[PDB]
DNA sequence: TTATTAATTCCATATGGAGACTTGGTTCCGACAATATTCAG
DNA sequence: CTGAATATTGTCGGAACCAAGTCTCCATATGGAATTAATAA
């Protein structure tokens, strides 16, 4: 029972014209001349008449234009589907005069879902056929429907004239034009389109309900991609630029002022492609000034929305004119529930991006595991419940907004729906809650001030902004410029710019530190090479800028971005963890971060793209009161190391090499050589080799100890090479002492199967070690779901009653025919009976599964909820029923945040490490 | 996966302050009085030997060394330096060569888990140079004891210090110098010597004697099939090397039925004409075929939970299905029974390399469980009065079926050349009487059974050679 | 007029060397190569290779790749019989453009099958002179397989096959490693067809 | 050299897109090819198509799979022309 | 006087894919110590 | 005349890895089935 259906039926039994009160027939009432039927039946015919009767009423009630008698024409021929179809071009309005002159196609709000080739099915394509068979002058074509829009129930129709495009192929090349929006009385309407004036009349058609997303997605892919010579990605980027231009057009325009995202059919002639390109490029070249935050006039003027020779103009016209009739800003309504253009874009991304190897994405399971392992939902709830504020998640590597969109959906689904119980209404907290979450049509409005990102790639930055806007948000916070630049470069032309401030830090190289964000989720590039000039321009803001390991620079940027006490989650490769060369970066991490978790991801996460092993790293940036302690310890155990080095060098020089005694060595060195004092020298030689000595060496002679441990004394007697941060001390000795004094437990785990196995031929489910799904949803409306079962019950019972109807019809025909037709009647009756046993073997199983489902709800779900002993969903019996049967339709694609026991890596991470 | 918990101080174990999961899976507080590298062995720096040119030296990479510590060197000589082996000489000239001093041990640095450790024995002659990818150690203790203690034991501590780093899991001399060998494990082995060397020497010489008579599973089939039919195997390999066929236009439709004129077909014709010059027992196979049912290949996960599925690696030159399933599905097709292997079925491989396509085998193994054969298997229920399926499979595995399917396998991708039912129906193979077919089957069944028994004794000896070491160490 | 000025000797290239490419980047790279090797980047058409011959518009006097008339013993379809040394490496099983699919049902004998590597053989027949030479690289599936019988029959009717050599799989080792073969055939005169 | 007669396309076209292609990367690219002699240096590098090999090395095999972007190696091409007797054919056409 | 096609569905099947995943270890660039250098106080 | 620092001379250390060997699911006809059908006594 659809939304429009109830109101339209109510007006069918409350007609102001009295034409639809008599059911199953209208031959005895006025305005019911439709040449009966030609194939089968003249009775109730579905949704068609349901809205066409109200259309007739509106024609007679308010449109008037004299009553006449509504004398229409006859039915033409269409070869649609099985057998030729003889339609009466839906409903007709007097055909104006004797010949066909006016064509109307009544559709339904739910009928926009199943079929989209009927926009012109009884329109233009067959309009020429009518003009070629009966020699008529059809001019006006209506795609009529009225959904629910207040008392006025305004028609959200697509009304077109038949004077602009001689054929329907050229009309489709004209991108589904519309020369009318609302039906006009007195036989009026403008000849050309009424354009897209954004106040009234056409508006912007902001009610995207369902499945027209899929219709457009199939239409765009089958036309734009096409074939020829291209490489998918640039076509995708061109489409992204077109969408960006449409978004800019919606931003800049005000009341009236039409819209530049049109075709401008002057009179009857279609636009020349050149002028349309100029208009769209002016839209795009001004989008960069306002959205992409670019200031170079030369760059912003020497470019274009499409590359022309790699993007034909006909495709441009088709795209620019088909993409309208739906707002890319507020159009998301999904009938009731919003968030409908996002799924459109990920449908576009999935079908045509061609990930290849250079531009791949972190898989969604990995992103969700990173977000949950940081307890992002808990942090957001605590920040909102105490500071009346939300975290400041950033992504210096960004990409397609993969780490940002997931965080967006996470916060919205965890603070509003799933865990709003944790939020306690305390007036000002409630004020913020309604300020940022409650408006459902703008639910993703909080993240206009919190989400940030930096993508170096121009096309990737634009695509990320488009993804960000389609879900609905201020994508202006994503910078399409580099992520390793001083904070002054990130200039946002509106709102507070948290990524703009900078200040030198005392105990960090006297270099700039933002220190404003809380969570930094990112996947740094595996091997970035930079370049000469770029490297020279950046080796002043980072301690290790001289070293050509620019991949490690991101961790330093992560420290520069995180505030004291922030959380860091990354996908760093194994080279950070194992390779000897990257020793300095580990010391930097240990100095400025409290390492709190590390997960060794398997070698299959990025399997189709790259086989490089990666290990997730989690850390919490240390406060200054602990960095000062680290610095004090690093000197207390540095001076001792230097003194020990001097003493051991003197001992090796004298005892082993036999060098002559020099009084200038040291007052403690030349104080016991004459007196022997082996134990005092023994303590020094043991302490210098803090982890090399063995108990068996406690008895060897002094000369033998320095000889046995030679080739290793020198190794532990070297400074940290080119590094002014660690000082002129062997870090390994000093770090070994500091870690002994400053010791804390650290989580450690590995995963052998993430859950997916992607390949060049798709992907396939695999066992998951990171997390566990929910399957059985937390809250399921028992009345709604049982109503769905009852709907399927009575849908099948309708077929049962129909079959009983033929059984009753044929049970009287046995006596009517003696032998010849009697044999055929008996055979038909026998196969009808066989269908009856088939349908009853369906029905008994249907009833049994209704009973078992009702048992499942009573024994598990209690009342529209889930019992506390099953909330953990650890029972195998509860899970598998949703995995099979019809319950699989509902399910729940949410990660199970179990905190009672441990069964997956994510479970003990949330129950183990404590973030302070 | 594993869930452990370590402390900050444990990061000080190595001067490289690594904190990867694999390294610290082994890191734990120790109570045993561990030995170190100083007491046991000594790393010998590698040097470039001055190779002579007249004498043909022998070189060996990592790939030439086997898992069980055997070397299969390549005989190179500067006198004949062609382009095929030019890369090896390039490595030699660059300086990736060293001559191991006698008694040392050479541990491979790349991928330690393969346990590719080789020992240069103190005896014997013809020393062989090695690639610098190995690591030299001079065992101060008895060399054989350390060798066996490193292969069998300590195979996981060596694998616990390998560094992957965006690529190859490799070792370093420092990694070996960091190892923490135990005392009781090594002192038990060292003290109980003078018999733990004699027993192992006797077992190793027995294994060597067993290997001395080993033959491949293809030569045996080739030998007997060459014994019959009086086929000159030397001349067949010479005519196969010809790369020039000049056929006419008229001889393109002869028995073609689909107009194939590729070079492979025209050389198939020549080879098949040569093969049957003296044999007169040939009839087309298409007469004696009743069905050509294919298999089913659903999406399968390695070691999954469901019905097992065979693979193209389970067909051997013997002619028996290996019945060693690895992949498992959980999908159904409403017709599961028709795609289950049964005893006596004849399966031919469909889709492999140019040399491994068409391998056939009879199940000959009573297994009560159901195992799916993939759509790369063609099952060939045939007339069991003239063919004697085992004979057909072992003919197909022989050079009489390894040359036809090498030149009839259609396909654009030469890596997955495939055979269709038409090739099976149009294959002219020699059919001797039923009594004559049985004689060959007995021969290349008894010989291969003896060979397999040889393959089993060597494995048992190589297993007890480490069981002895384990029981000696832990005692 | 052709071979004497040492400075610029590749003058005939503009008027005796043609070529077609569908990717604009590839076309520009090819033209850059031509001007690197002594100019000749005037006949490189950046349009599709299986389009009607009237579409290959060029800004110069000689435009040999424009003449097209129906042929008697070809099904009354366009034939540009002027070229002689037709050589190419067709893309193997590439998807034709949707716009071009309108013009493949006509002007092609076997134009009802979306098979790219076999359509270019027919286009070659539409391009060679009555006596021209054809050296082409084709996949081994063309010379094998049962679904390609019509093409092999088509080749044996109009063309006179002279040689075929099977290249090793080591040809395209890093990229695809597919078994290919070189075919050398000469078109038969109308008195032979 | 490309004989672009239109003065409007030249006024709007560009060597590189300064937004797609960073200008410092252009600096590096110019620096890498400063000393190189593409002209008059092609004689030494006979049988080496620089632009095609660059395409093969840069463009991923994923993009070169949907379209037949597989370039024939130079040794084959020199064999095709010499097998067709293109030299003798050209000589005969010039003579007659 | 019906029931033979020969078209129009429709199945499980045969065929083929400018393939593609698995396993093992290889080249080559970039440091880099140590050649040398290197001019000078 | 005692340098150490730049010509470089040959050696380690890693790698958004990558050749060698050889094992694979799946889109797509397809035709023999079904179906409608027209033969014609
Ligand atoms: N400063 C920088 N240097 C190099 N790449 C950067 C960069 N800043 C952002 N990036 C971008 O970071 C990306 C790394 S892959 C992006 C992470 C992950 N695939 C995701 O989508 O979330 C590259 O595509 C690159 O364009």
């Amino acid at each position: 029972m659809k939304n429009w259906q109830r109101i339209v039926e109510a007006k069918l039994e409350q007609q102001k014209h009295k034409v639809a009160e008599i059911s199953l027939e209208n031959g005895t009432v006025n305005y019911s001349k439709k040449i009966k039927h030609n194939r089968n039946l003249k009775a109730l015919t579905g949704d068609e008449e349901i809205v066409r009767a109200f259309l007739i009423d509106r024609l007679v009630n308010e449109l008037d234009y004299k009553p006449e008698y509504l004398e229409t024409e006859k039915e033409y021929t269409i070869k649609g589907g099985h057998s030729k179809i003889n339609p009466r071009v839906d409903v007709l309005v007097k055909d104006d005069k004797g010949n066909p002159f006016f064509f109307i196609e009544v559709k339904a709000p739910n009928k926009f879902e199943e079929d989209k080739d009927e926009i012109e099915g009884q329109l233009f394509a067959l309009a020429q056929a009518e003009e070629r068979d009966f020699k008529t002058k059809v001019k006006y074509l209506v795609y009529y429907t009225v959904e629910l829009i207040d008392d006025e129930i305004v028609d959200r129709a697509i009304i077109i004239d038949f004077e602009k495009y001689p054929t329907y192929t050229d009309w489709s090349n004209g991108g589904f034009i519309s020369t009318g929006t609302e039906l006009t009385a007195g036989y009026g309407e403008p000849k050309k389109q009424p354009l897209i004036k954004g106040h009234e009349k056409y508006d912007l058609r902001v009610r995207i309900d369902r499945e027209e997303i899929e219709g457009l997605g199939r239409n765009l892919h089958n036309v734009l991609w096409g074939g020829g010579g291209t490489n998918d990605s640039e076509i995708f980027y061109s489409l992204v630029n077109i969408i960006l231009a449409k978004i800019q057009d919606e931003y800049e325009k005000e009341d009236g002022q039409e819209y530049d995202f049109q075709v401008y059919q002057y009179g009857d002639n279609v636009e020349s492609p050149q002028k349309l390109f100029d208009r769209i490029n002016a839209l795009y070249k001004r989008a960069l000034r306002e959205q992409l935050n670019v200031t170079d006039e030369q760059k912003i003027a020497e470019d274009n929305v499409i590359n022309r020779n790699k993007f034909p103009l006909n495709k441009l016209v088709y795209t620019v004119q088909a993409l309208e009739s739906l707002s890319f800003l507020e159009g998301r309504n999904s009938l009731d529930g919003k968030d409908i253009l996002g799924d459109f874009f990920e449908s576009i991304i999935r079908d045509g991006f061609k990930q290849t190897k250079g531009q791949f994405f972190t898989p969604t399971p990995i992103v969700k595991f990173i977000l949950y392992a940081l307890q992002l939902d808990k942090l957001a709830i605590d920040r909102l419940n105490n500071d009346r504020e939300l975290p400041l998640i950033i992504d210096p590597s960004a990409g397609s907004g993969t780490f940002l969109i997931e965080a967006m959906k996470l916060i919205t689904k965890e603070v509003k729906y799933k865990q709003n119980h944790k939020v306690k209404s305390s007036r000002q907290i409630t004020k913020r809650f309604e300020e940022l979450f409650m408006p459902d049509h703008n639910e993703n409005k909080w993240a206009r001030e919190y989400l940030y990102g930096c993508e170096i790639n121009f096309d990737l930055g634009t695509a990320s902004k488009v993804n960000m806007i389609l879900h609905g948000d201020g994508s202006a916070n994503i910078f399409v410029q580099d992520g390793l630049l001083p904070f002054r470069f990130y200039v946002k032309e509106t709102s507070p710019n948290y990524l703009e401030t900078a200040s030198p830090d005392a105990l960090y190289g006297d270099k700039e530190v933002n220190g404003k964000f809380d969570v930094v989720v990112s996947n740094p590039p595996f091997s970035v090479d930079l370049d000469t000039q770029t490297q020279r321009e950046v080796r002043n803001a980072f301690l290790f800028g001289d070293k050509k390991n620019s991949e490690n620079l991101f961790i330093e940027r992560y420290y520069q971005l995180l505030k004291e006490g922030g959380r860091l989650g990354v996908v760093l490769p194994e080279s950070v963890f194992d390779t000897t060369e990257n020793k300095y970066i580990r010391l930097f991490i240990f100095k400025y971060f409290k390492v709190k978790a590390v997960v060794s991801l398997p070698q299959v996460t990025f399997e189709p793209f790259t086989s490089t092993k990666t290990s997730l790293l989690f850390a919490q940036k240390k406060t200054k009161e602990e960095v000062e302690q680290w610095n004090e310890l690093w000197d207390k155990y540095g001076k001792e190391w230097s003194l020990l080095k001097t003493r051991i060098n003197d001992y090796f020089s004298y005892f082993v090499k036999g060098r002559p005694l020099n009084k200038k060595w040291a007052p403690d060195v030349v104080k016991d050589i004459q007196e022997g004092n082996e134990d005092n020298i023994r303590k020094n030689i043991f302490r210098f080799l803090k982890d090399h000595i063995k108990e068996e060496d406690k008895n060897l002679e002094i000369k033998d100890l320095l000889i046995k441990y030679a080739e290793e004394i020198s190794s532990i007697s070297k400074h940290e090479k080119e590094t002014d941060v660690f000082g002129f001390y062997n870090a390994w000795w000093v770090f070994g002492e500091v870690a002994k004094e400053l010791d804390y437990p650290i989580f450690m785990a590995e995963a052998e199967n993430v859950g997916y196995k992607r390949t060049k031929k798709g992907e396939k489910p695999m066992p998951n070690d990171l997390y566990d799904l929910e399957y059985a949803p937390s809250t399921l409306d028992c009345e709604k779901v049982l109503s769905s079962f009852d709907i399927e019950i009575n849908a099948l019972e309708a077929s049962k009653t129909k079959l009983s109807v033929e059984k009753g019809l044929l049970e009287e025909k046995l006596k009517d025919k003696e032998d010849k037709e009697n044999e055929k009647i008996q055979k038909r009756l026998n196969k009808i009976s066989e269908l009856l046993e088939t349908i009853e073997n369906q029905l008994d199983s249907i009833r049994s599964k209704k009973l078992e489902v009702e048992g499942i709800l009573e024994k598990y779900y209690e009342n529209n909820k889930l019992k506390e002993e099953y909330s953990e969903r650890d029972d195998e019996e509860l899970i598998n029923h949703f995995k099979h049967g019809v319950l699989y339709q509902y399910r729940s694609e949410d990660i199970l945040l179990r905190n009672k026991t441990v069964h997956k890596i994510l479970d003990e991470i949330r129950q183990g490490v404590i973030w302070d | 996966g594993l869930i452990q918990r370590r402390n900050f101080s444990t990061f000080a174990s190595e001067p490289s302050v690594r904190f990867d999961f694999n390294y610290m899976k082994s890191v734990t507080p120790t109570t045993e009085e561990y030995y170190t590298y100083k007491s046991l062995f000594e790393v010998v720096p590698s040097t470039v030997p001055t190779l002579d040119e007249s004498e043909p030296f022998k070189y060996a990479e990592i790939g030439h060394v086997s898992k069980n510590g055997e070397v299969f060197p390549v005989t190179l000589s500067f006198e004949d330096r062609d382009e095929l082996n030019e890369d090896l000489f390039k490595k030699i000239e660059k300086g990736d060569i060293f001559l191991p001093e006698r008694g040392n041990i050479l541990i491979s640095a790349i991928r330690p888990y393969l346990n590719k450790i080789v020992l240069i024995k103190e005896d014997d002659k013809t020393d062989i140079y090695f690639t610098k990818a190995f690591i030299q150690i001079k065992p101060l203790i008895n060399s054989r004891i350390l060798y066996y203690a490193l292969r069998t034991i300590f195979s996981e501590k060596i694998n616990a210090v390998s560094r992957q780093g965006k690529g190859y899991p490799t070792l370093k001399e420092d990694d070996l110098k960091t190892i923490q060998f135990s005392k009781k494990v090594i002192d038990n082995l060292l003290a109980k010597e003078e018999e733990l060397i004699s027993n192992i020497d006797a077992l190793e010489k027995d294994i060597k004697e067993l290997k001395s008579i080993q033959r491949s599973k293809k030569e045996i089939v080739d030998e007997v099939f060459s014994s019959h039919f009086n086929i000159n195997m030397v001349e067949l390999m010479a005519l196969d090397s010809q790369r020039r066929v000049d056929v006419g236009l008229s001889s393109i439709s002869s028995l073609n039925s689909t107009i194939r004129y590729s070079y492979r077909w025209n050389k198939m014709k020549l080879i098949q004409k040569y093969l049957y010059r003296d044999i007169d027992c040939i009839e087309p196979l298409g007469k004696y075929i009743l069905s050509s049912n294919n298999g089913w290949s659903p999406e399968s996960v390695v070691g999954g939970e469901g019905i097992p599925i065979l693979g193209q690696e389970h067909l051997e030159f013997d002619g028996v299905l290996n019945v060693s399933p690895t992949k498992a599905t959980t999908k159904t097709k409403n017709n599961m029974e028709n795609f289950f292997i049964q005893e006596g079925d004849l399966f031919i491989s469909r889709g492999n390399t140019v040399d491994l396509v068409g391998l056939a085998c009879v199940v000959e193994t009573e297994v009560t469980e159901d195992i799916i054969y993939p759509d790369l298997y063609i099952r060939l229920k045939i007339d069991e009065k003239v063919i004697h399926k085992k004979y057909l499979a072992l003919l197909f595995n022989s050079f009489f079926g390894r040359l036809y399917f090498k030149y009839v396998s259609k396909g654009k991708n030469q890596t997955m050349v495939k055979i269709s039912s038409n090739e099976l129906l149009n294959y002219y193979l020699p059919i001797p009487p039923m009594e004559e077919q049985l004689e060959i089957v007995g021969k290349i069944e008894e010989q291969i059974g003896a060979q397999n028994e040889i393959e089993k004794q060597i494995e048992e000896k190589r297993n007890q050679i480490r069981v002895i070491i384990e029981e000696t160490a832990r005692s």
